[PDB]
């Protein structure tokens, strides 16, 4: 959210 | 020089073999002939990155750019090993680099877009997979990343023709025997066949094996028996995720749940010490937990998983950031299960079971799955919601005029000494009525003027959209509030006479047909707004050009910001009817709205992510919400907001069951899971290889 964060299930580096 | 030459020719050799280490040594014997062999330096550099030496790579990476200045192929692989280091401004100052010294260099403005991607920078690295692209038209990884990126922000310009060449593009690698440049997660959102987004995971799978083979570690022995546990299975949870995540809100409790006479849990985080309730809660109720964040190689880790004799080694990460499958691909259990974390198959031979359940994995797609199917008796989805947010179990209105239960809401621990110290208070049947007196006249006061909190009869009111500024950890749902909140449509500008549609899933969910279908739902029923979110921002030119395109004006679209976590899940009371995205549904965003009691209407796919909704519903109890075809789903939506009683009654049947039913039940839950691992290990302790455990 702003002014602070929303973690959400993302993709590994490949 | 000559010498040196054919050093490096036999190193090449010896790599494509697989024989690193010589490899390694060979370019050693070249550099040590002939110092000045900046090609020799970049192939070792490529070589130890590969290796995961890291530091060491950057040393020759350093060598190459210095003999040869306008290496720029060197630059931009110098670029990716400080990428993987976590040093991002550094290897965007590389990307650049390569780029000055070749404009023409297609990889690194692919590279440098990608930088831009991970930064939160869709404009600009949309901008810079166009050149790549427009340098070198056949590219699949700057394709396959601009195509996700135009995703992201809901951009479907040449939208059909984008998606046949995406699958054009994985068939074309899958025959050529190449990693495919759609990532496994993303393959969900393509219109690729169950066997290519199989074959795709399956690729993956077979990376972390490579990596592990050059480990040349034997395989592991397993226990046969529980006798060294004293008659507990051991059960190991693996996530990066331990801490402030959607996993850890979802599945905090369970470590702590679990049955200590019969089961022994060890938590196996990959992710440091956030600082966060979340992380805290599972180091102290799990029986073990260890930090492999610490223990970057991946065979002491593993080896250390064999030691504390895990039995069941739980897979919470699949193909998502932070995870090092590479774990599991050494297999230091007998039994190793995919749970919770990753909506699709890994692929991977070295996981046996996928925990999901008859909704979400019918038996009949079996085939989509390389792992065995192994069902939870009602959904595999589970949400800490009744911990978290206990706030939310009770509501109380204000009548600010019929009565509505949605226009302006009060929830809080302390809301019934409150209601109890008001006069006049209604019950509606049982929903809790406060009158529009001085009471309820400075609730809106305080809302209006932007007011963070007010006091009335001694209790503390707090105006919803302020939680951040009462407490921090309470808007993030470290804590229970301990303030009376306040949440109304006027806070997000919702109309107070018209029907509410909502969703609160992020843009990247949403695709033409379904944008169409709520735009074929929103005509239908003429007093109505679809309430979306600015997730990101820049989605929100786009669905308002679509939705314009397809004839609605732009009131009938309202986006609010990304909230924290407890304000997200408590407005979501204020709207009628949820409207789920088939693509890829809500997931914990699912599990949000059904706790806020939101009924969501659905319609199941064939991938795992496109069929969570309707588990959830089916757990829930609302068969009636599940849609078989787009047209059902109009009906459905189009029923909801216009027969009001018909609204009444499922909102009420959601508003009870879920408290009733099993969803948010994480005692149930853990018994079930528990249930379902001795299922396993039973069947492995008798000598059999993993069968679908699917009664
Ligand atoms: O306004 C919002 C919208 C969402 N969320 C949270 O953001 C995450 C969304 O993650 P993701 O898109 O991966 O959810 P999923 O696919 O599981 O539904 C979830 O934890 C939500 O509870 C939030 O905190 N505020
Ligand atoms: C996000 S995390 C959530 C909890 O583990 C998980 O169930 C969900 O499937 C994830 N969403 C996507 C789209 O991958």
């Amino acid at each position: 959210y702003p002014g602070g964060s929303t973690p959400v299930s993302s993709a590994n580096m490949m | 020089p000559t010498h040196a030459d054919s050093l490096n020719n036999l190193a090449n050799i010896k790599r494509e073999q697989g024989n690193i280490e010589e490899a390694v040594r060979l370019y050693r014997k070249a550099l040590e002939v002939f110092p000045e062999f900046a090609a020799a330096h970049s192939n070792l550099a490529s070589v130890l990155q590969q290796q995961g030496k890291l530091q060491e790579a950057l040393m020759h990476y350093k060598e190459a750019i210095r003999i040869s200045p306008t290496f720029a192929d060197a630059y931009s692989n110098m670029g990716n090993t400080l990428k993987e280091m976590q040093d991002v401004q550094g290897a965007l100052q590389c990307y650049t680099r390569a780029i000055q010294i070749n404009p023409a260099f297609a990889d690194a403005h692919s590279n440098l877009a990608s930088i831009h991607k991970d930064s939160g920078n869709i404009p600009e690295a949309i901008a810079s997979y166009r050149t790549a692209l427009k340098l070198k038209p056949d590219f699949p990884d700057a394709y396959c990343n601009l195509a996700h990126c135009l995703q992201i922000v809901c951009d479907w310009t040449d939208y059909d023709e984008r998606m046949k060449k995406l699958v054009s593009i994985v068939a074309d690698q899958l025959e050529k025997n190449r990693l495919p440049s759609v990532h496994p997660h993303h393959s969900m959102l393509y219109p690729l066949s169950h066997g290519f987004r199989k074959a795709i995971a399956e690729r993956h799978g077979n990376l972390c094996l490579d990596k592990i083979n050059v480990l040349h570690k034997p395989p592991y022995e397993h226990p046969k028996d529980l006798k060294l546990s004293d008659g507990r299975l051991r059960v190991g949870y693996v996530s990066s995720d331990f801490g402030n995540h959607p996993t850890s809100h979802l599945m905090q409790s369970i470590p702590g749940m679990h049955n200590p006479d019969k089961f022994e849990v060890f938590c196996y985080a990959l992710s440091p010490d956030d600082g966060t309730n979340f992380r805290v809660k599972v180091m102290a109720e799990a029986n073990h937990f260890i930090d492999l964040s610490q223990i970057p190689c991946n065979g002491k880790a593993a080896d250390r998983i064999h030691q504390d004799g895990i039995h069941i080694l739980v897979n919470m990460n699949g193909y998502t950031k932070g995870a090092r499958n590479e774990l599991f691909a050494l297999r230091p259990a007998p039994i190793q299960a995919m749970w919770l974390g990753y909506p699709g198959t890994s692929g991977a031979l070295f996981m046996d079971y996928i925990i999901t359940d008859q909704e979400t994995s019918p038996a009949e797609v079996a085939e989509q799955y390389s792992e065995k199917l192994a069902y939870m008796p009602h959904t595999f989805f589970i949400g800490d919601h009744a911990n978290m947010f206990p706030h939310l179990k009770k509501k109380a209105v204000i009548d600010f005029k019929h009565i509505y239960d949605n226009r302006i809401v009060l929830n809080g621990i302390d809301l019934k000494a409150f209601l109890d110290s008001l006069p006049d208070v209604k019950i509606v049947k049982n929903m809790p009525v406060i009158p529009m007196n001085t009471i309820a006249e400075a609730v809106i006061e305080m809302i209006n003027r932007g007011q963070i909190q007010i006091t009335i009869n001694g209790f503390s009111i707090s105006n919803g959209l302020a939680t951040t500024q009462i407490n921090n950890k309470a808007a993030t749902g470290e804590e229970v509030p301990r303030t009376i909140i306040v949440t109304t449509r006027s806070q997000y500008g919702l109309p107070e006479d018209a029907i509410v549609y909502c969703n609160f899933n992020q843009l990247y969910k949403i695709d033409p047909s379904t944008l169409q279908m709520w735009a074929n739902i929103l005509k239908r029923v003429p007093n109505s707004v679809l309430w979306l979110l600015r997730f990101p921002a820049v989605g929100e030119p786009n669905i308002q050009q679509y939705a314009q395109n397809m004839g609605l004006p732009q009131n009938r679209i309202i986006f609010s910001p990304v909230a924290p976590k407890e304000e997200h899940v408590r407005r979501g009371q204020l709207a009628d009817v949820c409207l789920d995205t088939p693509l890829c549904n809500g997931h914990t965003t699912g599990m949000d709205v059904l706790w806020a009691g939101t009924p969501m209407v659905t319609m199941p796919g064939e991938t795992l992510a496109s069929r969570v909704a309707a588990s959830q519903l089916t757990c829930l109890g609302c068969l009636e919400l599940i849609a078989k075809n787009r047209q059902e789903y109009e009906d459905i939506a189009v029923k909801l907001g216009t027969d009001l009683e018909y609204l009444k009654k499922v909102r009420g049947k959601v508003w009870k069951q879920r408290i009733s039913s099993p969803l948010f039940n994480t005692k149930q839950y853990t018994m079930e899971l528990e249930r379902l691992y001795l299922q396993m290990w039973e069947h492995y302790a008798a000598g059999n290889k993993p069968d679908h455990m699917i009664k």
